[PDB]
């Protein structure tokens, strides 16, 4: 579970992303594929080369989902209910792959926002991403 | 760890620009803030209550310098990581009893610190290279559990 | 998170434990200490030998807390609030050690109640123990 | 893995009483039920919708007998687990791309199945012996990731 200080830090850090959403989500996706090549098997139908239009398109979807998760932070299981059924039941994604994308999202956020990425904010974003991962791995038959 | 020749060059080139006094202390510092349970292994270090106190702690910075020195020692001996971390594996496993999952966490926090310090320069293929390194160091430090 | 069928199986399986709670908890703890020697360091003031009064005394406490968790399954964060503070803040227990005790609890449940340990109940109990683990590892400063 | 001579005895004595036709199929079966994400690796196996359908599936029982056969193969070669599982390490890692964390989960489900079958006989020190074995089998099968 989170904290009122965690929520403040996540809203503020992700607020300085804004228009740069699709570049950041795509960069996080690209960082994931090159670092952990096992994750590439969930996307065979995607052109995974540098500057790919599908990776850039999906990166936007990933980032918009994380924005919706920050919005409804107190009611995350309901807001990402469709996304949970998609990742858990349909695609059957391994829970470890979420820890790997979450890490890449933190590396991306560190590489782009050095003023926002304080140790306190690092702690908050890790907890947020871990909470999102928990919800997307939840499978209720 | 099977590192590509182009990846070996990218690592050493980036590592020569690393602030040896601050980076290591920031890695250990963040490990203690992001993952609080790691603080039980450092009861003798002092004030670790607030994030600023962990980062501003002299004992954390000084010990972090030695951790960074162990990473540098592993970068010069990529072919034999088991032997380079053999003594440190005995300390972390048989004496201190640190769970091997924490080794990976510190490696991933180091990657986050290198990203914070270099920005755009810590390009995606450079991260991929460092992920191979920090995973090799973790697995080598976890040998006494195998 | 859980399911209404998961809650039914957890209440049914744990209902057959009843009086044997302390024995099961103590056995679960002993299975953990022997299989994963790293967990012993959390109990340096305990006699860790077989048939120890302390391991028998603490097993009762762990089992009773799990019995209280089965009772307040719909509101576990509030019920084990004191325990969350204890395990995360004060004792600073590594989340991995919970996966290990959770496993040992399942091995104990398998070795004592084979009629109740059906594949569906194995799944239910794993998700219950993972939920109790999440609560006890949640640290709100 | 450093197994004590008394632990090597306890294992083989318990393994000789194992139903080779059912146990393995139950391990794989429960892996697919308890951890549903593992089913993506077995799309060609058929009906895996309900727990009873997973356990009653002929392809699961048959493949499970081969997994148990690989665990028996590892119990005869405790001194060289890397070489015994070298071929299987290539399959599970380079071809199929199974995360190494799942190897550890199957091993733990095997321990749960052995507990379900033997009861009181699967005493705490016997489990401790089997945990060393299943962890050794996991690390050996995960060698192509190191
Ligand atoms: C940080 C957590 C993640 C978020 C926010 C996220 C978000 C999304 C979103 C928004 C979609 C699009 C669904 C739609 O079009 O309706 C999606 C699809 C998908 N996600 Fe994720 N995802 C996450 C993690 C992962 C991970 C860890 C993997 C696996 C490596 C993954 C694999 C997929 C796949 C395979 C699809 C593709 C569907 C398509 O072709 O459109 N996702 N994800
Ligand atoms: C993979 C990264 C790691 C490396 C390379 C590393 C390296 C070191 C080094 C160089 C020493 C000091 C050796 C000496 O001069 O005696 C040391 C000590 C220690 N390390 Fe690590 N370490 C790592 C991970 C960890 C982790 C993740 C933890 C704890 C959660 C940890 C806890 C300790 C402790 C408690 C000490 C003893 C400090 C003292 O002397 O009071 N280390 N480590
Ligand atoms: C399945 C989850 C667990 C439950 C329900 C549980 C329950 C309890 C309870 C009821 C107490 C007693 C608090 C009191 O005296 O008022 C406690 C204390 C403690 N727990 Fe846990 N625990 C769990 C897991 C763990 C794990 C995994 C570890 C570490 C290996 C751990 C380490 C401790 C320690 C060190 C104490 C003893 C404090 C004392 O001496 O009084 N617990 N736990
Ligand atoms: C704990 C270690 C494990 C052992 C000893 C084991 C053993 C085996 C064996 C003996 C084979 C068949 C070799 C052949 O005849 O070609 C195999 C195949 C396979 N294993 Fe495993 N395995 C293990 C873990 C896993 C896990 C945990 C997964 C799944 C998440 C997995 C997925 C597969 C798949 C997909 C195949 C191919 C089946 C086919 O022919 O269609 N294995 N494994």
């Amino acid at each position: 579970v989170l904290s009122p200080a965690d929520k403040t830090n996540v809203k503020a850090a992700w607020g300085k992303v804004g228009a740069h959403a699709g570049e950041y989500g795509a960069e996080a996706l690209e960082r994931m594929f090159l670092s952990f090549p096992t994750t590439k098997t969930y996307f065979p139908h995607f052109d995974l080369s540098h500057g790919s239009a599908q990776v850039k398109g999906h990166g936007k979807k990933v980032a918009d989902a994380l924005t919706n998760a920050v919005a409804h932070v107190d009611d995350m299981p309901n807001a990402l209910s469709a996304l949970s059924d998609l990742h858990a039941h349909k695609l059957r994604v391994d829970p470890v792959n979420f820890k790997l994308l979450s890490h890449c999202l933190l590396v991306t956020l560190a590489a782009h926002l050095p003023a926002e990425f304080t140790p306190a904010v690092h702690a908050s974003l890790d907890k947020f991403l871990a909470s999102v991962s928990t919800v997307l791995t939840s499978k209720y038959r | 760890v099977h590192l590509t020749p182009k990846e070996k060059s990218a690592v050493t080139a980036l590592w020569g620009k690393v602030n040896v006094d601050e980076v290591g202390g920031e890695a250990l510092g963040r490990l203690l803030v992001v993952y609080p349970w790691t603080q039980r292994f450092f009861e003798s270090f002092g004030d670790l209550s607030t994030p600023d106190a962990v980062m501003g702690n002299p004992k954390v910075k000084a010990h972090g310098k030695k951790v960074l020195g162990a990473f540098s020692d592993g970068l010069a001996h990529l072919d034999n990581l088991k032997g380079t971390f053999a003594t440190l594996s005995e300390l972390h496993c048989d004496k201190l009893h640190v769970d091997p999952e924490n080794f990976r966490l510190l490696g991933n926090v180091l990657v986050c610190v290198l990203a914070h310090h270099f920005g755009k320069e810590f390009t995606p293929p450079v991260q991929a290279a460092y992920q191979k390194v920090v995973a090799g160091v973790a697995n080598a430090l976890a040998h006494k559990y195998h």
